[PDB]
């Protein structure tokens, strides 16, 4: 009954405040705890901090001097600010619902207990990239097809990750296979997507892909045919 | 941080030992985390697991001090291949900010699968912009290790190749891309290009030609 | 700041070589001297002697006998004030078995009155005379120090292996005692009924006036370690559940308040739990 | 050798350990019975017994 979803910039220049937000779906925000976790390539999971149902802050001392975990009780919205961003801060940032557990081993009167937290429902994640390089829209060229036929599209030269691909604005979902992207020596990723399809289906049944690259806000689309 | 290896056979039972022994009465969490994927909470209390996690996932309760926290995965399948974290809370140690070192489970004995190579030629609109780029798409193979080889006619070419590293699919199989970029003139002057995917002991090749 | 992990430079089996040892110490057995440097509580005024770790202070019945040509006269009026004429007297060669139970405020593992609850003192008209309550209903107390402790032998000199507080295995918890709420409140609303006989006023229980730790507390022994329990939750006269007294533990104690002789009780390893009967009191009246 | 487990005490250099005869006597109202069978096993019935102070 409680979902989550992040929202980020995708790109932040070095030494600058990185801002993300999350939108709770199906529950009161000022009713639970909320945490932020980020995973960088190489380093394991790192717990950034958490905000109580009382909206009281508490950050990881590994970055406590640079984190501000806010909230907007009005619109089920939780935020994060990370000032003084450096190249290491690039990671996949998650927001999750922390649930408080009260572990009691002795007498509750003598305080013989401690407080442990566990994040049981997370967001889908927002990828952030730290590089002073500028943004760049892609270039989606059609891959014409030729038992079963296979057609696709070549999303060329963009920065930075990610890129959203879909077929017929959501109509065609089966047989699709979007491929992971290739970072090029020029410094910009190139992606590819294909869909296996019946050999007769290209009578005129329009197959149109849908490419979204939001870090530049340059959404395009294109149609494939022999 | 630094990761610890672990290999169990498919169908067998995995015993993931925690990284840090507890000093008091504990409350250990277990997070399954695959790379590029949102972690899921397997077990929150020392043994309690939320709705949506199978019974084959088992934790050790803290009934007497001295017991060591271990995660038990009965009947390990290919999907159980991930990183596992031991969030260790206890009475005497302070605030468990760290999830601890990862234990990367790698289930052995998964079935082998063959690539599904497909090579598209440069696009006409691409060729119009004085830029041609072939694309070889390898998918649905296992184990995740392939050797691509680009052959202009018969002689090989290596200047212009960029091969994506194998990555796992939803089928628990691997897929990799490989792009050969070339000027639109050397795309027409050659007889035909080829993409030779070598996986395990077998090679397989899809070739394309300018026409 | 309940207990401490303390390090100290210690003499070894050889007289010139020094060793750096660590040992746990209760906060009560230590004083903060004039950067987290401390000092044993009774080194500024007394000589400390450690109990030979084999002898035990388990109270066993003592039979006090009179020599030949002497006699012991025993009163058996089950209402005897403790003073004056008692009839039905009988002679015995030896007294009954008497356990030397050393406690404060609350009398542990004592005898019971057969009828009523006998108040005893010399002069009840002043105040400085100690009132001694006897009881017929014994309230069962249960005390325990739950910290699973470890004994650690340290080398301090030739043949001199003093035994220190090693390590706390398991949880860090608090020593305490339990008494039943309905039962102690019942038998304390009973002693109240008997004080009205002599003082035709309204009786009251506050707490100990203060001073040294041993007088203010319910000091006693349990398993081999000396407890000190804050009895405020027992004496507050307010005419089911259970009550719990916060107790602490000392290792540097000074029983039989000598000129300057301290006593170190070697730590008893493991889980300590003793259940004892409270069969009396010793109250003091304000002016 | 014995500093790792014991306290060492030096003999007062005047006292001597020269073994001299010790006469063990019993108090008044008691007696000492002596066997004089020159084959006595050390245990059991001995005849010819004599008493000594
Ligand atoms: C002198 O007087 C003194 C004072 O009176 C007295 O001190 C007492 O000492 C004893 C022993 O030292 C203390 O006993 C401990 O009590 C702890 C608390 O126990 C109560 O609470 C739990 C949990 O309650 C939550 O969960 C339940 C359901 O799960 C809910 O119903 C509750 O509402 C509550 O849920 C809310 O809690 C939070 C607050 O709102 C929220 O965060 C949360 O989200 C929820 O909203 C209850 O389950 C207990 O129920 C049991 O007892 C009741 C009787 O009332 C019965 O229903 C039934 O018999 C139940 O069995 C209870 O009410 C215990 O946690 C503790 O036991 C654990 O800890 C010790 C030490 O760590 C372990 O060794 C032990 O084995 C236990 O570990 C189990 O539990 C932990 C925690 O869950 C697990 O992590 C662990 O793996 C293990 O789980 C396994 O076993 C479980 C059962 O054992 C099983 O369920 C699991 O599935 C798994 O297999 C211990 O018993 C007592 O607290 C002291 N007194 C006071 C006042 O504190 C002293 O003894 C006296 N005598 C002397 C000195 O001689
Ligand atoms: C009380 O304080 C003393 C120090 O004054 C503590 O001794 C120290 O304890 C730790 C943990 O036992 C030792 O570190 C450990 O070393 C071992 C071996 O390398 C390793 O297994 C651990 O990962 C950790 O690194 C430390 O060496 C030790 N110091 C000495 C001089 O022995 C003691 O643990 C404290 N105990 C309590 C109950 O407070
Ligand atoms: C008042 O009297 C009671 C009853 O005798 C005392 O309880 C006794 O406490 C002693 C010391 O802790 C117990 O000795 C222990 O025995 C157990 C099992 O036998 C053993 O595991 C321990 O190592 C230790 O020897 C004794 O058992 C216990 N008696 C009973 C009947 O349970 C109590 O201590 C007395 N109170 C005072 C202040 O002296
Ligand atoms: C209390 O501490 C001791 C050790 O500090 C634990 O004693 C163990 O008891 C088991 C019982 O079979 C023995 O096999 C072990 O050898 C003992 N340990 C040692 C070091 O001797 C005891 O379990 C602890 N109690 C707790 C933690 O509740
Ligand atoms: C006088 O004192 C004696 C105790 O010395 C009491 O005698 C005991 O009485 C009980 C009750 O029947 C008997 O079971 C015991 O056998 C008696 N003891 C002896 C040694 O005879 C006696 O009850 C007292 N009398 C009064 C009036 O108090
Ligand atoms: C604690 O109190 C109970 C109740 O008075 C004692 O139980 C009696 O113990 C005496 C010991 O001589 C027995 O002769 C009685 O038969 C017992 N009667 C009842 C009703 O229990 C118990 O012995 C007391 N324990 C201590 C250590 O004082
Ligand atoms: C019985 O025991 C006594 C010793 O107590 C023996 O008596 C001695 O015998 C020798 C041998 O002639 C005498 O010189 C001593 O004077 C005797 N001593 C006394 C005190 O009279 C005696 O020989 C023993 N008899 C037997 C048969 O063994
Ligand atoms: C013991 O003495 C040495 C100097 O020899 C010093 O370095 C050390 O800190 C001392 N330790 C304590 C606990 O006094
Ligand atoms: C001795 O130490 C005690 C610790 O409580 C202190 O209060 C007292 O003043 C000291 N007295 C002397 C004579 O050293
Ligand atoms: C015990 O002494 C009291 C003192 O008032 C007396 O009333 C009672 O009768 C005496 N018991 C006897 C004589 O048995
Ligand atoms: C104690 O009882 C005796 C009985 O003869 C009585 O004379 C005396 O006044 C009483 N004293 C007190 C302090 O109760
Ligand atoms: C104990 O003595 C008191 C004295 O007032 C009395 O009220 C109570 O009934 C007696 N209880 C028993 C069990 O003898
Ligand atoms: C005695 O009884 C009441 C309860 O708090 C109060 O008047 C007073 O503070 C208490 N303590 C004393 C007089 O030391
Ligand atoms: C005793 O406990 C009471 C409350 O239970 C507390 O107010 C008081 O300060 C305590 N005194 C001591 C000496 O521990
Ligand atoms: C003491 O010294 C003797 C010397 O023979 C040695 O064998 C023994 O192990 C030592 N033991 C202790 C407890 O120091
Ligand atoms: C002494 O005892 C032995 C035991 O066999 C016996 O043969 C011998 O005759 C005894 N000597 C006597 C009685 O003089």
């Amino acid at each position: 009954q409680v979902q989550l979803q992040e929202s980020g910039p995708g790109l932040v220049k070095p030494s600058e405040t990185l801002s993300l937000t999350c939108t709770v779906s199906g529950g009161s925000i000022s009713n639970y705890y909320w945490s932020w976790i980020r995973q960088s390539p190489g380093k394991g999971l790192e717990w950034i901090g958490y905000i109580s149902d009382s909206e009281s802050t508490n950050y990881n001392p590994s970055l406590k001097s640079r984190v501000i975990i806010s909230v907007d009780t009005s619109k089920n919205q939780l935020s994060l600010k990370l000032n003084s961003v450096t190249a290491a801060d690039s990671a996949i940032y998650y927001c999750a619902r922390a649930q408080q557990g009260k572990r009691i081993y002795g007498m509750v009167s003598f305080g013989e207990f401690f407080y442990y937290y566990y994040m049981d429902v997370w967001g889908k994640g927002t990828t952030v990239t730290v590089s002073s390089a500028s943004t760049k829209g892609p270039s989606v060229f059609p891959l014409a097809p030729s038992g079963t036929a296979a057609l696709g599209c070549l999303v060329k030269d963009y920065f930075p990750e990610p890129v959203t691909v879909s077929w017929n604005s959501g109509a065609l979902t089966s047989g699709v296979h979007t491929f992971p992207a290739v970072l090029q020596s020029s410094g910009l990723y190139s992606l590819s997507s294909v869909v296996t399809v019946p050999s007769s289906s290209l009578g005129t049944q329009t197959y149109i892909c849908n490419v979204n690259h939001k870090p530049s806000n340059t959404k395009v689309d294109k149609k494939v045919e022999p | 941080s630094y990761v610890r290896p672990l290999s169990v056979a498919l169908g067998e039972t995995a015993s993931i030992s925690c990284g840090r022994q507890a000093l008091g009465s504990r409350a250990v969490q277990w997070y399954q985390h695959r790379p590029g994927q949102a972690p899921i909470l397997l077990i929150y209390n020392n043994q309690d697991r939320p709705s949506g996690i199978p019974e084959r996932f088992s934790g050790t309760p803290d009934i007497n001090f001295g017991t060591r926290a271990t995660l038990t995965i009965s009947g390990v399948e290919a999907g159980d291949e991930a990183d596992y974290y031991c969030h260790m809370w206890d009475s005497r140690s302070g605030f468990s900010w760290s999830f601890g070192g990862a234990t990367r489970l790698t289930v052995l004995g998964q079935p082998k699968a063959a690539p599904s190579v497909t090579l598209f030629p440069p696009s006409s609109e691409e060729l119009q912009a004085n830029k041609a780029t072939l694309v070889c798409l390898i998918s649905d193979f296992y184990p995740g290790a392939v050797t691509v080889a680009w052959k202009a006619d018969s002689s090989p070419v290596k200047a212009g190749v960029e091969t994506t590293t194998p990555s796992k699919q939803s089928n628990n199989k691997y897929a990799a891309s490989s792009y050969l970029s070339l000027t639109p003139m050397q795309w027409k002057m050659h007889k035909s290009y080829s993409c030779q995917v070598t996986h395990e002991g077998s090679t397989v090749e899809k070739t394309v030609a300018p026409t | 700041e309940e207990i401490k992990n303390c390090s100290f430079n210690a003499t070894t089996e050889l007289r010139d070589k020094k060793r750096r040892e660590y040992a746990l110490f209760y906060r009560l057995d230590i004083v903060p001297l004039s950067n987290s440097e401390y000092r044993l509580i009774n080194c500024n005024t007394s000589v400390i002697t450690q109990i030979c770790p084999k002898v035990t202070f388990d109270p066993i019945p003592i039979h006090y006998c009179a020599p030949a040509g002497y006699a012991i006269l025993k009163c058996n009026n089950k209402t005897f004030n403790g003073t004056g004429p008692c009839n039905n007297v009988s002679t015995v060669q030896c007294t009954h078995g008497i356990k030397p139970v050393v406690s404060t405020q609350l009398l542990l593992n004592g005898s019971l009155a057969e009828e009523e609850i006998i108040i005893r003192s010399e002069n009840l008209t002043d105040n400085v005379k100690t009132i001694i309550v006897h009881l017929n209903e014994s309230v069962e107390i249960t005390c325990t120090r739950p910290n699973n402790m470890t004994r650690k032998s340290v080398r301090i000199g030739p043949g001199q292996t003093f035994y220190a507080l090693g390590d706390i295995i398991g949880d860090i918890r608090q020593p305490h005692c339990n008494i039943s709420e309905i039962k102690w409140e019942k038998t304390l609303q009973r002693v109240s009924e008997k004080l009205r006989e002599h003082f035709n006023k309204t009786i009251i229980f506050n707490q100990s006036s203060g001073g040294d730790l041993e007088i203010t507390t319910h000091s006693f022994n349990c398993g081999g370690e000396f407890f000190y329990c804050n009895t405020s939750d027992l004496f507050f006269n307010k005419t089911n559940s259970t009550i719990t007294l916060p107790c602490r533990i000392k290792q540097i104690i000074n029983m039989w308040q000598e000129v300057g002789r301290a006593m170190y009780a070697p730590p008893i390893a493991g889980n300590i739990t003793c259940k004892s009967n409270i069969t009396g009191l010793l109250l003091t009246r304000d002016g």
